[PDB]
RNA sequence: GUGCUGAAAGCAUAUAGGCACGAAAUUUACCUUAAGAUAUUUCUUAAAUAUACGUAAGAAAAUAUUACGUUAAUAGGCUUA
RNA sequence: UCUAUCUUCUAGAGGGAAUUAGAAUAUAAUAAGGAUUAACCUUUGUACGAAAGGAACAUGGGGUACUAUUGU
RNA sequence: CAGGCUAAUUUGCGCAAGAGUGUACAAAAUGAGUGCGCGGUUUGGCACCUCGGCUUGACUAAUCCUCAUGGAUG
């Protein structure tokens, strides 16, 4: 996983996602990928 | 009760004859029979360890009172050691003088096979 | 049913009355000391101490200390022999001589000479003084502990010393040094007579 | 707020009318939630009231030397028990000793004449985990009730040390003693840092005062003997007090309970050794209205010449 | 950080909705102190009770705290171990 | 250099107002603090690896007392 | 000297972009010269205002160890 204010898709299987989003928490902006887990990031710290 | 700056007799044939206690190894309180100690060579006896050699030693027996499980307390009149090497084996090949009895449950089997008497 | 009682007044200085009175209970009189129980239990885990029950509701002795120590003595000591060892009589061992301690799962009998015992119930220990080789070494023993096999007188002082303890040993000028010589005339003297 | 988070006047009593049958959460404070995040470590049965007698060691047969207190048991009985209906928790009252009737108030003669038991010394709740851990009252309770190997935990008073200093109390180094040093050997130091960090000593800073005479607990002592005719149950290690000062002995809240095969053993003695105990309270407990009665009239002193 | 179900968006998705795993931090538990509702088939009609005084102490700068005061082992003495 | 007046602080007290006439004894909810380390062996020379080397998960290491367990 | 204002500078940091290094392959690691900022530790500006050690703390988290965990042709 890489921290970026600036999360970006490398590739057509990259997706943008909103995780960890609850009633306490407004959550992170991720992306993810099944085909290459380097593309995986997270945009917001906790 | 060993700490920085007291002086053992070594007893083992190693070379040294007096050696002066730098640190205490594993431990924060003083050492007692069958604690680590970095010590450092200040007289030797006439691959000898030489005037000014830092090496690790075993105290054997000290001045200071020990208790036992037995209620039974022993004491020496001096200080000793023997040295060995950080894998933990000793040095020297014979030791003169008796040793402390509390070397047992401490892991110290090679220090004893080679003491003639125990204490 | 109702247990025996007496009655605690409570009674008024100004006017010599009987304020308020209640009914203090006492225990029974005469302790009755109840039969065998039957409660009985089969499990490796734990064991009922109901060996001796004392009679009901009865103060038992105050000090248990002085009758506890008698207990483990005469469990430690049965037959009284090492009681007797280090009792304050002429026969038994004085400060100054000369004692073997015998160790139990162990081999090498330390002697020495005697310089102090502490008289402490079941921690009576006793110090003796040796060198073994070059080097002085002195031990305390609890002569109670079943880890002491064996003591033995191998020599005597000549006369009385006249001090409850002898510290002095260790200088020097007193010390008395190792006691093989002791040790071996005693076993010469032991195989030769048996 | 004075306490907590609650606003709450403190003579308000609502508590009958927040119940959960009516559909409504329950609540995670209050004594039903307290004894339910303390069922594992509760004690299934009650402790003892013991004199702390002396140290001493524990030969074994074989080698051992094991130091040991001394705790002897003096007419331990059965006093009262604490029910959740009645007091919210579950707890008996178990007493100690004996007392001169003079000595004793009014107050306590007629709580003592309600249960056909003597005056006691000294009187202290054991808490038990469920109504199966209420004994009779007026039962005695022996050394027997422990077991040789069974964990227990001590609860006494300290030694009282009086006014302690900054080293004693609370292991203060001290300062230099040679160095130049002035009139400073033995004291505290700097109590606190300036402006920017209140203008104010903070609370809870460690200084000089009272020390001891507090309430103490060694948690996990293994009982070496149990002696009925002496009276007294030998647990390894120390205990917090004096001796001749009074100690609770009860079960480790940290270990497992005794097998269940032990706990109805204890109470099945109880039953052999008073079988009695219900019978004897309730004619205590009916002399009891009788007297009260004649108090009340003022012709106790007829009842009393009668015998 | 890691999942199951699963649409908005035929796919995909541990995103909404419905469930779950998960840390020397947190909470509880454990220990002490404080708090003082409450309990006793408790006491009290001028008392219950408390204090003072005296002998003390598991207490101790004062204060306080915990006992005892002849129907008594509180302190001292004496006696024995 | 300074015998601490005040605030704050550490201890201990005198008085008090409590569902309320006042007490003795034992006390709950609740609150405020306290305790707070790391390593080794066992597992196992197991997974992994050509070899050297070498984990994770889990159990135990309170007993020359009870008990538990391993040897003889 | 300290406090206050400021933040050029700093032995204090972050984010963005990506020349280049990484046998291959930007983003495992690495990151020229730069841009947009945070912070108030260093050296400074202004002029509102005329040391170190010992003892004993409290607090921050931008983490040396211990705990959980993603990435790692590498
Ligand atoms: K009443
Ligand atoms: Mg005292
Ligand atoms: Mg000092
Ligand atoms: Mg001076
Ligand atoms: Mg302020
Ligand atoms: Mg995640
Ligand atoms: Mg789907
Ligand atoms: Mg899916
Ligand atoms: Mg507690
Ligand atoms: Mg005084
Ligand atoms: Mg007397
Ligand atoms: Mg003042
Ligand atoms: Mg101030
Ligand atoms: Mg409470
Ligand atoms: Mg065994
Ligand atoms: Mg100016
Ligand atoms: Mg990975
Ligand atoms: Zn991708």
């Amino acid at each position: 996983m890489k921290v970026h204010s600036a999360i970006k898709k490398r590739c057509e299987h990259c997706k943008v996602v909103r995780r960890k989003a609850n009633k306490r928490q407004n959550g992170y902006l991720y992306i993810i990928c099944p085909a290459n887990p380097r593309h995986k990031q997270r945009q917001g710290y906790r | 009760m060993i700490q920085l700056k007291t002086m053992l007799n070594c007893i083992d044939n190693s070379g040294a004859a007096l050696v002066e206690c730098a640190m205490v190894v594993g431990q924060k309180r003083h050492a007692s029979i069958g604690d680590r100690i970095v010590v450092v060579v200040q007289k030797q006896r006439g691959t000898k360890v030489k005037r000014g050699d830092i090496r690790h030693a075993v105290v054997v027996r000290t001045k200071q009172k020990v208790q036992r499980r037995d209620g039974s307390v022993v004491r020496f009149d001096d200080n000793a050691c023997v040295l060995i090497n950080k894998a933990g084996d000793p040095i020297g090949s014979r030791i003169n003088g008796v040793v402390g009895q509390e070397l047992r449950k401490k892991k110290w089997s090679k220090i004893l096979s080679m003491a003639p008497m125990q204490a | 049913a109702l247990p025996d009682h007496n009655f605690f007044r409570i009674a008024d200085k100004h006017t010599k009355k009987t304020r308020t009175a209640f009914a203090v209970f006492t225990p029974p009189k005469s302790p009755t000391t109840l039969p065998p129980s039957s409660v009985v239990t089969k499990s490796k885990a734990f064991k009922i101490a109901n060996s001796k029950l004392p009679p009901l509701m009865t103060k038992p002795p105050s000090d248990p200390m002085p009758l506890l120590t008698q207990q483990q003595i005469a469990r430690m000591d049965p037959t009284g022999a090492r009681t007797a060892l280090f009792s304050k009589a002429r026969h038994a061992a004085r400060v100054g001589d000369v004692l073997m301690v015998t160790h139990r799962r162990g081999g090498e009998p330390f002697a020495g000479v005697c310089l102090a015992i502490r008289r402490s119930g079941i921690d009576t220990a006793i110090l003796l003084r040796n060198h073994l080789g070059k080097v002085g070494v002195e031990m305390w023993y609890k002569i109670y502990n079943k880890n002491v096999a064996g003591i033995e007188i191998i020599k005597r002082r000549a006369k009385r010393a006249r001090r409850a303890k002898l510290m002095y040993m260790r200088q020097p000028k007193h010390d008395m040094g190792s006691v093989e010589q002791y040790v071996f005339a005693w076993k010469k003297m032991r195989k030769v007579l048996s | 707020v004075k306490y907590g988070w609650s606003t709450l006047p403190k003579r308000s009593r609502p508590t009958r009318f927040n119940q959960v049958t009516q559909g409504l959460p329950a609540p995670t404070s209050g004594p039903a939630a307290a004894l339910k995040r303390r069922e594992k470590t509760t004690p299934l049965r009650t402790g003892v009231l013991a004199v702390k007698k002396g140290m001493t060691v524990f030969m074994g047969r074989t080698g051992a030397r094991i130091p040991c207190t001394v705790l002897q048991l003096d007419r331990v009985q059965v006093v009262a028990n604490k029910t959740r209906a009645k007091n919210g928790y579950w707890a008996v009252q178990v007493g100690l000793g004996e007392r001169r009737a003079e000595n004793v108030g009014a107050p306590q003669l007629g709580y003592y004449e309600a249960k056909g038991i003597p005056p006691k010394q000294t009187l202290a709740e054991f808490k038990v985990r469920n109504q199966d851990g209420l004994l009779p009252v007026g039962v005695q309770l022996f050394p027997d009730w422990f077991h040789v190997g069974q964990v227990v935990d001590v609860r006494g008073i300290t030694r009282g040390m009086g006014f302690a200093g900054g080293m004693k109390r609370h292991g203060f180094a001290g300062q230099e003693a040679s160095h130049g040093n002035s009139l400073n050997h033995r004291t505290i130091g700097s109590v606190g840092g300036s402006q920017g960090s209140g203008s104010r000593v903070l609370p809870g800073k460690k200084m000089p005062g009272r020390m001891g005479a507090q309430q103490h607990t060694v948690q996990n002592l293994p009982i070496l003997m149990v002696d009925n005719e002496l009276g007294i149950v030998v647990v390894k290690g120390a205990v917090a007090g004096h001796k001749g000062a009074v100690v609770k002995v009860q079960d480790a809240v940290k270990k497992a309970p005794p097998p269940e095969e032990f706990v109805e053993a204890t109470k099945q003695l109880l039953n052999e050794r008073f079988p009695d105990a219900e019978e004897k309270l309730q004619a205590a407990r009916k002399l009891h209205l009788e007297l009260k009665e004649a108090r009340r009239q003022g012709l106790i002193d007829s009842l009393i010449k009668n015998g």
